[PDB]
């Protein structure tokens, strides 16, 4: 390899990608300083003033245009988990006569139909 | 997903073909990023002496940044207060006059009593 300039700037770029850190001139310059490489201030300056909102793979073609980046999201799930049932309920209703009546006759052929 | 790969690249491309995990950390910490020493050395020992010139020349994809894994974010399991057997409600000041009612649903009370 010989493209150390754009290499360092690109590695610095993607290292500053989307973390607790910010994609800024100071930060690329700091990473380049941290490694001890040589890149012309044009790359770090341009990169820091051009990126900061340019997803990630963008930097592969930032010299031409770039492009978007697809994303995804996770959806929660669950459900009801029943436990135990039924409880002793000793009740009693006041009833004496059952299926009977204190009046009964022929009880048949009554004119109550249409 | 990104790791410490481009940080290794920072070390190597810096002009020092000698993987100092400390210096990978140094590059991460230089600007203020929460890098972990174990994780970085582990990915470094996974990448130890691998395709450097290749990852440099045509490997601008998965390099270095937020360490892959997610590290728990917005996630929980449905495990709240365990329900009672079915009786004993949580009344405000349940301490006044023991009351036995409990009438809702009944389906077979076993109908026994051989307890002796």
């Amino acid at each position: 390899m010989a493209s150390v300039s754009e290499l360092a700037c690109i590695y610095s770029a993607l290292i500053l990608h989307d973390d607790e850190v910010t994609v800024t001139e100071d930060k690329i310059n700091a990473l380049i300083k941290a490694a001890g490489v040589n890149v012309e201030p044009f790359w770090p300056g341009l990169f820091a003033k051009a990126l900061a909102n340019v997803n990630i793979g963008s930097l592969i073609c930032n010299v031409g245009a770039g492009g978007p980046a697809p994303a995804a999201g996770a959806a929660p799930a669950g459900g009801p988990a029943p436990s135990t049932a039924a409880a002793p309920a000793e009740e009693k209703k006041v009833e004496a006569k059952k299926e009977e009546s204190e009046e009964s006759d022929d009880d048949m052929g009554f004119g109550l139909f249409d | 997903a990104m790791r410490y790969v481009a940080s290794y690249l920072l070390a190597a491309l810096g002009g020092n073909s000698s993987p100092s995990a400390k210096d990978i950390k140094k590059i991460l910490d230089s600007v203020g990023i929460e890098a972990d020493d174990d994780r970085l050395n582990k990915v470094i020992s996974e990448l130890n002496g691998k395709n450097i010139e290749d990852v440099i020349a045509q490997g601008i994809g998965k390099l270095a940044s937020v360490p892959a894994g997610g590290a728990v974010a917005v996630s929980a399991a449905p495990g709240s207060a365990a329900p009672a057997a079915g009786s004993a409600p949580a009344a405000a000041e349940e301490k006044k006059d023991e009351k036995k009612e409990e009438s809702e649903e009944s389906d077979d009370d076993m109908g026994f009593g051989l307890f002796d």
